[PDB]
RNA sequence: AUGAUUAGAGGGACCUAUUCUCAAACUUUAAAUGUGCAAACAAACCGUGCCUUAGCCAACUGCAAGGCCGGAAAGAAAAGAAUUAGAGGCACCAAGUGGGCCUUCUUCGGUAAGCGGAGCAGGCGAUGCGGAAUGAACCGC
RNA sequence: GGCUGGGGCGGCAUAUCUGUUACACGACAACGCAGGUGUCCUAAGGCGAGCUCAGUGGGAACAGAAAUCUCACGUAGAACACAAGCGUAAAAGCUUGCUUGAUUAACGAUUUCCAGUACGAAUCGAGACUGCGAAAGCAAGGCCAGCGAUCCUUUGCGAAGAA
RNA sequence: GAGUACGACCACACUUGAGUGAAAACACCAUAUCCCGUCCGAUUUGUGAAGUUAAGCACUCACAGGCUCAGUUAGUACUGAGGUCAGUGAUGACUCGGGAACCCUGAGUGCCGUACUCC
């Protein structure tokens, strides 16, 4: 970076894979953001106006204030002693739903699912095991390992 | 010289299936589609009239991420129920369809008897919009919304029969545009077919052969949509009564056998 | 004499030496005044509403306790 | 199998050039008019050359495209110029024809002591009834091979009718 | 693909398929080390709960928001399924410093340099002590 | 004046923009590498519609390697004021139509550089009056370099009428 | 089992050469008073329905090109941590760990919604 401008380290971060090149699909004008929802900003490049800066491509943050073609997202950036907390503008283009938060909600689902199981039983699938906890090994097959007169000349090839 | 190498399908990226097909416009639907991410999911409608020769198509289309849903769908070639038997694709049966539409949305979402709209159909403009009428878009598709299109003739039917579909009087046809103003009158002659009703006088064995075989007077015709409009409204739902592929194996089976077949041979 | 050296040298050992504070909590700071308006004016429209209410339910449960003594 | 597949005469383009713009262009401009009956669009020049002696924007040619009965009618007034006799190096790989025709005067209209006589140049497309595949706005797609018009076919579509040809 | 590039063959140049050899300012593909967030007490999850709106919509008891009132809460199971010499957080006032240098690894200019310039870290500077006979920086500490 | 492998001479590494160095977040030096900036545009701005580009191949009076017509192919090999990168094919390119969103915009917030100061440039908004479009929608210049404190000078708004 | 209208993912869907297509559709098509638009009703726009599956579309096919997934390439290349390790060096092996890519082989050749319709 020579000239330190607006875009100025980005001619890969910025440039769309090959073969993916389109401008942006149906399915995300057709998502909606509520406003607390986590959110990946990925700065798509064939919609010029909004961009974030270089820095917020890859990152994930709380959606907060919800205009009609915009968003807005508080990401964390370190500073030198401190993380600020920053509040960037978006076209919503630039931004999906993550799915940082799922596995959790669906162990609290799995939890509660799993308790009204327990109110009155009907019972509960087994809880399974380790795998690292002893055995009798029966073989079907065994080898011998060695190293072979003719590993060697298949390592100079040649 | 040939630009079809090997390496040209290897980094050739493909347009959508629709696009491919020729069928969608994607850069007019995902601005129709969108909407201001302030309204959340707030569904937001749209009509699409795809007019296909011998036939009319208005549907109106809820569209979301799994697929567009239809609410209701309306056919030209349903309109033979409500009495007109000839010409389905004219700009007339244009009209009908998408009043057919229109009344048979409000009866699906309950509107019914609250909304009508104008029932003389004494073709006017007028602005859109105590309770704010049912609103959904016109989809034109690939159409090219020259003045008098058809397209915008299923537009007033829709509007006539109560839904609130935003328009300004600038492609219906009898319009100036030298002045501002339309012409009502050339615009009612339209719509209930006097257009046609004076073209079969001027004919008088291709042309409008069904026409006269079937023995329609070009005086008929103004009253005979007018019936039909009048039925349409009374019942909205009335309508026209009542290789196998080679495996894995026999592609490869019956490849080698051609082979040892010219491989005996020489 | 050549002046114009730069250096990141011992700047992460210095950030870290008080340590990296971490991000401030959401519920900490919130202050919508960004913000898209015309919800922010119909979320006070009723953060009024809740505040006539809730400084009701100050009078309601001071007289629904001398009154049960 | 031939039902709908017989060979037709789609389009018959006619084709001015002039290497200069104003009068002898306005001129051959009401040379077609007389002619084909139908006012005609006027080429501009691509690029400048500085041999040709054009430059860019110019307006070199003037040229028209004839349809339907206009055109058979005048592809036979042509046609018969070169006498039903041409060479099957003409021949497009498309199914096309040419011709030369250096001399308007040949083809039937009244001399003025204004405009002179010009090269005319005549270009035939012969196309089977299903094409609009290729053209139509919505769900445009390709003809496909087996329908379209061999170089041979098109000469026999001249050697059935006018018949006559040289190699 | 873009840019370099050697040779023969097949159908002088061409065309076709290969071939030898490459790229900091080329790339289909694409690591290791990294980097953002999340992992249960102002939170989230659940409800034919209710209130409020000059928010959305052709709806309307749907969606937005602030609440209220109930529900449950291995306080986070099982699956290798965390650990901590983990008191978190806020503030006032102020000094010195703002010539650095050395090293593993990465690294640019130079034939090179005990040369000049950076990256991630560790040191000397400021610190001895034991060791490499001796040495600022190596080794152990 | 200054920076400066002593100073001088030269240069501009002094304010700056794209690619690379730069080590797959961001950040990163040199008088390291390869180029730019101080402008230009009432259209080269805004919008709707129609179209497809560079090139190749067959064919057509003169007419040829090269003019214009026609057909086929054509993943962008063209173009987008300019350096470079990125992005774009029923367009962001080309042709054409109507236009002044290149105005005002209540002291809104935010990014970039960063001390989280200013300037420059930019993103997201709310209000006014609008433009193009059937409509959804698009537009507060031409994305992103093209620029300016205190003081001083200078122009615009604070029409008339009423209380 | 299919068609049409709208679609989501956007080649397992594309590209080329063949083959076959019940009904209904789709389309090609016939035409140009009226609305409308051009040099040309070609595109387009309006009227309609005499003809054909020829073409588009749907389907099958090809030891087809491409593309998808899995193998192999290969625990090789590379790489985080380590040495008072080897070597004059260039570099390399080793120790605790992560671990690729093309060619090459085999297997696949769209799938999923809403609405209306055909046997």
């Amino acid at each position: 970076v020579h000239s330190y401008g607006y875009k100025s380290g980005t001619r890969h971060l910025f440039a769309k894979k090959f073969r993916k090149h389109g401008a942006p699909s149906v399915s995300t004008i057709l998502t909606n953001i509520k406003v607390g929802d986590y959110v990946d900003v990925v700065a798509d490049s064939a919609v010029r106006e909004g961009m974030p800066h270089k820095y917020y491509h890859g990152r994930t943050g709380i959606v907060w204030n919800v205009t009609p073609r915009g968003v807005g997202v508080i990401i964390n950036k370190p500073v030198r002693t401190r993380t600020l907390r920053k509040r960037i503008c978006v076209r919503f283009e630039h931004v999906r739903k993550s799915r940082c938060q799922e596995a959790f909600k669906a162990k609290e689902h799995q939890f509660q699912a799993y308790l009204a199981a327990k109110k009155a039983g009907k019972a509960l699938p087994p809880l399974k095991k380790s795998s690292r906890m002893g055995g009798i090994v029966r073989p079907k097959n065994v080898e011998v390992l060695a190293r072979r007169v003719a590993d060697y000349e298949a390592m100079v090839p040649y | 010289k040939v630009v079809k190498n090997k390496a040209y399908f290897k980094r050739f990226q493909v347009k959508y299936r629709r696009r491919r097909e020729g069928k969608t416009d994607y850069h007019a639907r995902r601005q129709m589609v969108l909407q201001d991410k302030t309204k959340f999911g707030s569904p937001k409608y749209r009509l699409v009239v795809r007019i296909t020769n011998k036939d009319i198509i208005a549907q109106i289309v809820q569209a979301k991420i799994v697929g567009d849903e239809v609410v209701m769908a309306a056919y030209a070639h349903e309109l033979p129920a409500f009495g007109i038997e000839h010409g389905l694709t004219n700009y007339a049966a244009a009209y009908a369809t998408g009043l057919l539409l229109a009344r048979r949305t409000l009866a699906k979402l309950g509107i019914a008897d609250k909304f009508q709209g104008a029932k003389e159909a004494d073709g006017s403009y007028s602005a859109v919009r105590e309770r704010f009428p049912f609103k959904a878009i016109l989809d034109v598709g690939l159409a090219r919304t020259t003045t008098g299109a058809r397209v915008f003739g299923v537009l007033k039917g829709a509007v006539d029969g109560g839904m609130a579909v935003p328009h300004r009087p600038n492609r219906f046809p009898g319009y100036n545009k030298e002045k501002s103003s339309l012409d009502a009158k050339v615009h009612r002659d339209r719509i209930f077919g006097k257009h046609v009703a004076e073209y079969l006088k001027q004919v008088k064995c291709v042309q409008f052969s069904r026409y006269m075989a079937a023995k329609v007077l070009p005086e008929s015709i103004e009253g005979m949509y007018k019936k039909a409009h009048a039925a349409i409204r009374a019942d909205p739902s009335k309508s026209l009564p009542k290789t196998k592929k080679l495996s894995g194996a026999e592609k490869r089976a019956a490849a080698k056998a051609k082979v040892a077949a010219i491989r005996e041979r020489l | 004499a050549k002046s114009k050296n730069h250096t990141n040298h011992n700047q992460s050992s210095k950030n870290h030496r008080n340590g990296i504070k971490g991000p401030v909590p959401l519920h900490l700071h919130n202050s919508k005044r960004g913000s898209w308006l015309p919800a922010l004016v119909n979320a006070r429209r009723v953060r009024k509403h809740n505040q006539k209410a809730a400084l009701k339910k100050r009078r309601e449960r001071i007289a629904a306790f001398a009154a049960k003594n | 199998a031939n039902p709908m597949r017989e060979i037709v005469v789609k389009k018959l383009c006619i084709n001015i050039c002039v290497g200069e713009s104003g009068d002898r262009l306005t001129r051959a401009s009401k040379v077609l008019e007389q002619l084909c009956e139908q006012t005609p669009v006027l080429s501009r020049a691509r690029l400048t050359v500085r041999t040709f002696g054009i430059r860019r924007n110019e307006k070199i040619a003037v040229h028209c495209t004839v349809r339907g009965k206009k055109a058979e009618e005048l592809l036979e007034k042509g046609l018969k110029v070169k006498e039903f006799e041409l060479k099957s190096y003409n021949f497009s790989d498309t199914g096309s024809f040419g011709f030369g025709i250096d001399e308007h005067i040949d083809l039937g209209i009244k001399y003025d002591p204004s405009t002179g006589i010009y090269g005319m140049d005549f270009y035939v497309v012969l196309g089977r009834r299903g094409e609009r595949v290729a053209h139509r706005k919505r769900k445009c797609s390709r003809v496909g091979h087996s329908h379209h018009v061999t170089k041979e076919e098109a000469m026999k579509w001249f050697e059935k009718v006018h018949d006559g040809i040289i190699f």
